[PDB]
Order: structure tokens, then C-alpha cells, then sequence
């Protein structure tokens, strides 16, 4: 059972997020302040300056030598039980595809832990669960959103060879992509070219246009393009320098000086109120809140709020979590959909309606669902 | 099949001679005709020459060599020739064909040299 | 004399402001991140949401019953010695105009006290001078930027009658402006109309077009248009509700609850890092930093940094300030040009180059000038 | 001078009569000729009728009453008349002149009534 004052600490940490979100839904839908080109300049700022400094602020204050490794294995066994059953679904059943393996992995295992999970669980359970949610944000940024980037690059590099080398691709020796090309999925004309050698060998060169390969060829092609999406990504620099500093700042006690700890904190203090303002600007620019259909908005919000936590009840118990760490682990799994899984689905067109329903409609029912777990778990 | 291009016809020739290059296509799937030809000096910024495209209706000749390079298709032999006349001295570059079966497959072996 | 550790507290509070400003000058001029239409969506956000919540946060935490009234009279005697000599210059000398009386009043008496004066003087002298700078921000928002709004409305309402009633205006009885018109200075076609009555009287109606009056007539016309610029202004609501709450929160000790004190603090914490980001976006969109000429950029920065403080040395001493309150009063007068005096000069075209030089070029020499006062005053 | 407009010519008249309105300008500065005329019913959204503008070169007649309303200027008397013919029954509105001396000065006194 919960006390009525502990319900006030949740509202103290969550109602400020929805105030910032309805003021931005109002300033576009209702009172017409922002032009949709002006409105896309605030999303630009948040995606590059505010969230990479908000995620730096949390990761650099983490202690990487005192991470709860029993709690941390229950979150990384959710994402193996899910990802094994998807691997044993696309290979067995003939209707399974790789476009749904990426969608069902985002919809069921990757929540919004950074902007709404750290403020939410800090009010519900205290300062330790706001320290455990930082440890998940470290592992999503550095492992699970950099695996999911391999699954989009593999999805792009498999279409281009099935469309253009349908009967010859068994003889490709190397694939060189020109350095101009960043995404080879449905965006650029991509004049590819092959080089027939003296014995059936084949050198492929993907170029920019104007007017089954061996696994040693594809896994050289994927790692090139993953590297070109990883150094242009602003949250890799937030995650590299955040982990590099906290491995130094917590062994030799080197406290970061107040020139630099305040130069970062002048834009990172913007980051949490600007993320919710940017998220409410996005749900106003879309024509419908439920966009994917009503039979798929009940599917996007059953993978998230039911299949999400019910696979961390078979994983958080097999690891050995009990008490409050079981209750923190289930409630963090029922958080709404993270936005970085949508940002990949917008770029690659792997169901951008289901992953925009689940972000937008997930936020609106996020609070009365996680409060429903917070009542049922304590009883 | 292990599909293979064969190119020949290149050699040493003076200005104003006559050449007829070869592009022997063999081993392909269903070939949509977009067999091209272009030049390549050791300097960059290459430029396209000809085409024998879809029905032989219109070819794409370059503006400098328009109407003087004769291109022709034999679907039975699967070989497209390129006849050259009034050979200008800026033709020492390599001339190789670019058959398009969805991805442009091309070879390298000629020695078109005009002195 | 100053100690070398007290120089570090100034850099701790000022270098974070220039980091946020050069990242925005870089993201437009150098690395081309923001389109100038995207770049005008961040200025929109800061001008409406971030600075009215930053100025609310400071005013609502002020104690209006414990304001230093001796210090506060030295700032309001600067702006009378300046404003008397300008009144006795336009009336005596025939070359004097009203377009320069508004310019020389902004350039010499209205600094940037909100965004760079409260962080600067808090590091230099302590927590009391960061409490004295809030007391000046209250008086600029509620008195001096609402007098200066009368001088722009009077400048607009005097042009329209001199242009259109050149020989008849001595007989105007009333001037009714239609409610569509907000600014009648060089923006709208403004089909005015008069109504000749039975005895030479004249009723004037200013309308929207498609394809010496008595002082009881002008001071009814000015107060209408001042009221229509004052309820559409976002920093009047910041200043009304900030003073109304602090008159309640400091007499009956009513501490503001943490639903509302955190709903305001989620966007107001953005406000100081977003103001410096927005100010650096503005100096990148302009073609030249010194824009008014070099003979006027030495004039904009001699009224601010010399005539500014040297008229608070004859006013702060006539009131009776000595010691540190004399030194706080001179250093706050040497702050660079406030941005709200520029925002009026952009709308009304009363020298928008001198008041954009003085904001932009004033910031760049703000730190080595106020540090030059901070060394010379203590010696 | 205390400048004053004088308007007359209005009265009760049946359909298809004839009217000639008056606009007596007296007391002005140098008058740039933009003397207008327009209708005003108690309903809103008024509509302009005529002009006697700068040189009398082109007037601006409305599209419904084009060519049928005769407007004329006498600079000596400083009075512009508006002749009306084939009086349609939708002419009960008030018809007053709008002399433009930089700001449009106008009066109110007529009784143009068509039954
Ligand atoms: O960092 C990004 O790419 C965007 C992003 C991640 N979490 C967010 C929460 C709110 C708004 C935007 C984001
Ligand atoms: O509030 C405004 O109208 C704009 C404004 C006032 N002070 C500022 C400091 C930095 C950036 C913008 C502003």
C-alpha cells in the first residue's frame, strides 16, 4: 500500500513535465505561435545541444565502479529473451520479416528512461532509484542503441543488394561506399557499379549519381556505415566523454572545476524542459495523435505496457532481484517509448507511424499506467 | 556462368583513322539495354560518350562527338560495337562499356591510343 | 586591491555566458547548423517563454518590504539627471530631436541587468549584490521600460498627425484608433478619416486600409495604444504576477508549493542559457558586428561605459552611498546594453543599428571594462 | 477658417428619377483632388462609388454603376457634383463625399432615398 504523501512526490516530479508539453501543444495547435519551420528549429536545438548535454550531465555523475550488477543483468536479460524469440521467429515462420524484428524490439524493450524515467522513479522510490535509472541510460546509449543501429544498417545494406544484384551477388569480393554517401536507404540515387575481374570476381563501388554476399563482405560494409553514423551522432560524444570522465572523476576523486561544470550546466539545465517542449511541439505537428490505425495503437501499447514488464518479471526474478529492486525493475520497464527509437524509424522508414503513436500516445497514458503498477506491486 | 566481359579493338593509330570497339556480353540475366561508353584520362572528371538504349530509338551522344560515333546492337551475338571516325588526338583515354543490368557492370581492357 | 581567488569567482559566473554565446555564433556563421528561419524560432521561444519565466523567478523571490531604498534612489536619480538634460537639450537647441532623446536614454541608463548583471555582480561582491540587482530589474521592468514605451508611442502618434493634419490639427476633438491597429508607425497603410462637425470640430478615426492637437486629445490617444502594447507584452505578465506574489509570499510567509514552484522552474532554468544562446544567434545573423559605422560604435560605447557610470558617481554620492554600495552602483551602471531597449528600436526604427551595435559589441567588451572598474574602485 | 463641408440634393424620389448631389469644399489647404463618394446602409461592408481624381483623366466607377453616374469638377467653385440617372431601388443609403487633403475629411448630411 502507498501513503497519500508519496503520491504527492510523484505529481511533483511529473506534472512539471506535462506543463511543458501542453504549452507547446497549445502554441502550435491552439494559439498558432510557431510556424512549422520555426517549430523545427527548436527540435534542431534540442536534438543537438540540449539532450547530449543532459545525457552528459547524468553519465558523468554516475559511479561506474559501484553499478548494481545484479539489477543491471535483469535489464540486459529482458533484451535477450525478447531478442532471442524474435530471432527464432523470423527464421522459423515464413511470414516473419526483419522490418518487424526492429519494430518489436523498440516497442517492447527501449523506454524513455532519460527524460521521464529518471525524474519519475526518483520521486516514487527515492535517490537510489534515480541512481539506478542512470545506470540503464548508460547501457542504452552505449549498447542497445548501437546494436539497433547495426540492425538498421543491415536492413539498408540488404535491400540494395537484393534490388540490384539479384542473380550475381554470390561473387562479390568487396563493397566500397564513397564517402559522400551516409544513408543508402531510399534517399539518394546511388549509382552502384561492379568491376568484373579475370575469374568471376566482382568489385562493387557504390557512388553518388547525377542525372547473398559472403559474410566477410557484408560485415565489412556494415561496419563502415555504422562508423559514419556514429561520428555524426551527437549522443556518442555525450556517451564517450561522459564515461571517460566518470572513470577518472571517481577513481582519483578529480572533481570537475566550476568553469567547466557550469559551462556545461548552463545548457544542460535547459535540457529537460526543452525536451518536453520539443516533444509537445511534435505531437501538434502531426495530424492525428493515433496515426497508425486503432488496431495498431492497441498493439503499440500492449507491447510496451504489458509485454514490456511481463518479460522483466521472468528476467528480474531469474537473476535474483527481490523487494524494491524487483519493483523498480518492473516499473522502469513500463515507461513509455523512447524517442531515439523513433528517430531511427523516421530516417529509415521502418514503421514511422507505430513508433510515433507509441511515443505520443504512450506519454499520455504513461502516468496512469505506471501509477497502476505502483499500487499493485506494493499490495 | 561467372559472367565475364570481353573488350578489344584498341591499339596504336594516328589521327583520322578508324576504330571499332567490342563489348562481348556473356553470362547475364535478362539484359535491359543501357550499354554505355565513356572516356577516362588519368585526370579526373570523366565524361560519357554514347548509349544503345532501350529500343535503339534515341542514343545519348555527347555534344562534342555528336553524330560521328556509330553505335550498333546485335541481340543474337549480344555484342555492341562503337565505330570511330575522324579520330581526334584527345582520344588516348580508355574506352570501356558499362552494361546496366540494374547495376552497371564494367570492364577495363582496351588500349585506344591516338597519336 | 583584489585577491586572485576573487577573480576566479567572476570567471566562474561569466565564462559560462560566453560559452553559450560562441556555440550559437558558431552554429550559424561557422558550421551552418541553423537555417535563418530555424534560427528565428529559438528567438521566438526565448522572447516569450524563457525570459518572462526567468524574470518571474527573480522578481517573485524578491522581498519588496526590504528593498534598499537608499541604493534604489541612486539608480532612479541617474535616470533623472540624464532625462532632464535631454529635455533641456531638445527644447533649447534647434538641432535636437526626439529620435535622439530616446536613443541617448537607452544608451546611457538601461543596461543588461537581468541576464548578465545578476550573475556578474553576484560573483564579484556576493549574495547581497545579487539581491540588489534584482531590485533594479524590478524597477526597469515596471517603470523604465514602460516610460520608454510612452516615448515610442508619442513618437509614433506625433508623426501621423504632422504628416496628415499639417494645417488643421489645432481643431481635433478626439482620435479613435480601430482595435485592429497595434503599431501606427510605418507598418500599415492607415487610412485615417476626419469628421467635420457644425462648428469646426473634428473627429479623427484611424482605420485599417485595403487598396498641434490639444493635450487632452494626445494623452488619450497615447494611453490607448500604450495599453494595447502592454497586454500583448509578455514581460508585463512576468512583472505583474511576480510583484503580486512576492507581496503575498513575504507578508504571510506563504511559500509557493512544489507543484507550481517546479512547473515554473522547468522552463525558467532554461532561461539564462537560452538567452545567451539567442543573443549569439543574433550576432551571427547580422552581416557586421559593428554595423552603425566606426564613428558611432565609439559613440554607443562611450555613452554606455563612460557617461553611464560617471552620472552614477554624481548620483550615488548625492544620495549618500559609500563603501561597497557605491562600488556596486558604479559597476552595475557599466554593464552592456540591455536587449529590451533594442527590441523597441527594431520595431519603431529609432536607430536600430546603434542599438544593435551596443548590444553586440557591448557584450564583447563588457568583461574587460567591468573588470577594469573592479580593479580601479578597490584601489 | 474652421473648414466646413456642405452637402445637399437628397430627397424622396421614385425609381428612375434624376439626382445631382453637392459637395461644397470651403476652407481647405491646397487640395489634391481625390473627392470620393460611397454608400452606407445600416448594414456593414460599405462600397465605394466614384472619384474625380488627379487630372480628371480616369475616374474609379464601381462595376455595378459603371458609366451611369456622372461626376464633374469645378475648381473655381470648389464643388464636385454627382449626377444620377436610372435610379435603382437599392439607393436609399447615405451618399457623402470624402475629400482627401492627406486625411480623408467627410461629412454626413444627405437624404438620398429611392422608393
Ligand atoms: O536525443 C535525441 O536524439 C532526441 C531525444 C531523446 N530523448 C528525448 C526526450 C525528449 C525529446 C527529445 C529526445
Ligand atoms: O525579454 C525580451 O524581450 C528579450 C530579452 C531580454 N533580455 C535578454 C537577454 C538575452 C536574450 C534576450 C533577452
Amino acid at each position: 500500500m502507498i501513503t497519500a504523501a508519496d503520491f504527492y512526490h510523484v505529481m511533483t516530479a511529473m506534472v512539471p513535465l506535462y506543463v511543458a508539453m501542453i504549452l507547446a501543444y497549445g502554441s502550435v495547435k491552439w494559439w498558432k505561435i510557431f510556424t512549422p519551420d520555426q517549430c523545427s528549429g527548436i527540435n534542431r536545438f534540442v536534438a543537438l545541444f540540449a539532450v547530449p548535454l543532459l545525457s552528459f550531465h547524468f553519465i558523468a555523475a554516475n559511479n561506474p565502479y559501484a553499478m548494481n550488477l545484479r539489477f543491471l543483468a535483469a535489464d540486459s536479460l529482458q533484451k535477450v529473451i525478447v531478442l532471442s524469440l524474435l530471432f527464432l521467429w523470423c527464421k522459423l515462420s515464413r511470414n516473419g520479416s526483419l522490418d518487424w524484428t526492429i519494430t518489436l524490439f523498440s516497442l517492447s524493450t527501449l523506454p524513455n528512461t532519460l527524460v521521464m524515467g529518471i525524474p519519475l522513479l526518483k520521486g516514487m522510490y527515492g535517490n537510489f532509484s534515480g541512481d539506478l535509472m542512470v545506470q540503464i541510460v548508460v547501457l542504452q546509449c552505449i549498447i542497445w542503441y548501437t546494436l539497433m543501429l547495426f540492425l538498421f544498417e543491415y536492413r539498408g545494406a540488404k535491400l540494395l543488394i537484393s534490388e540490384q544484384f539479384p542473380d550475381t551477388a554470390g561473387s562479390i569480393v568487396s563493397i566500397h561506399v564513397d564517402s559522400d554517401i551516409m544513408s543508402l536507404d531510399g534517399r539518394q540515387p546511388l549509382e552502384t557499379e561492379a568491376e568484373i575481374k579475370e575469374d568471376g570476381k566482382l568489385h562493387v563501388t557504390v557512388r553518388r549519381s547525377n542525372a547473398m554476399p559472403p559474410t566477410s563482405v557484408m560485415t565489412r560494409l556494415i561496419l563502415i556505415m555504422v562508423w559514419r553514423k556514429l561520428i555524426r551522432n551527437p549522443n556518442s560524444y555525450s556517451s564517450l566523454f561522459g564515461i571517460t570522465w566518470s572513470l577518472i572523476s571517481f577513481k582519483w576523486n578529480i572533481e570537475m572545476p566550476a568553469l567547466i561544470a557550469k559551462s556545461i550546466s548552463i545548457l544542460s539545465d535547459a535540457g529537460l524542459g526543452m525536451a518536453m517542449f520539443s516533444l509537445g511541439l511534435f505531437m501538434a505537428l502531426n495530424p492525428r495523435i493515433i496515426a497508425c490505425g486503432n488496431r495498431r495503437a492497441a498493439f503499440a501499447a500492449a507491447m510496451r505496457f504489458v509485454v514490456g514488464p511481463a518479460v522483466m518479471l521472468v528476467a528480474s526474478y531469474a537473476v535474483g532481484l527481490r523487494g524494491v529492486l524487483l519493483h523498480v525493475a518492473i516499473i522502469q520497464a513500463a515507461l513509455p517509448q523512447g524517442i531515439v527509437p523513433f528517430v531511427f524509424a523516421k530516417e529509415y522508414n521502418v514503421h514511422p507511424d507505430i513508433l510515433s503513436t507509441a511515443v505520443i500516445f504512450g506519454m499520455l497514458i504513461a502516468l496512469p499506467i505506471t501509477l497502476l503498477y505502483y499500487i499493485l506491486l506494493g499490495l | 556462368s561467372q559472367v565475364q566481359l570481353v573488350e578489344s579493338g584498341g591499339g596504336l593509330v594516328q589521327a583520322g583513322g578508324s576504330l571499332r570497339l567490342s563489348c562481348a556480353a556473356s553470362g547475364f540475366p535478362v539484359n535491359i539495354s543501357w550499354m554505355e561508353w565513356y572516356r577516362q584520362v588519368p585526370g579526373k572528371e570523366r565524361e560519357w560518350v554514347a548509349a544503345i538504349q532501350s529500343t535503339g530509338s534515341y542514343t545519348w551522344y555527347a555534344d562534342s562527338v555528336k553524330g560521328r560515333f556509330t553505335i550498333s546492337r546485335d541481340n543474337a551475338k549480344n555484342t555492341v560495337y562503337l565505330q570511330m571516325n575522324s579520330l581526334k588526338p584527345e582520344d588516348t583515354a580508355v574506352y570501356y562499356c558499362r552494361v546496366k543490368v540494374g547495376a552497371y557492370y564494367r570492364g577495363q581492357g582496351t588500349q585506344v591510343t591516338v597519336s
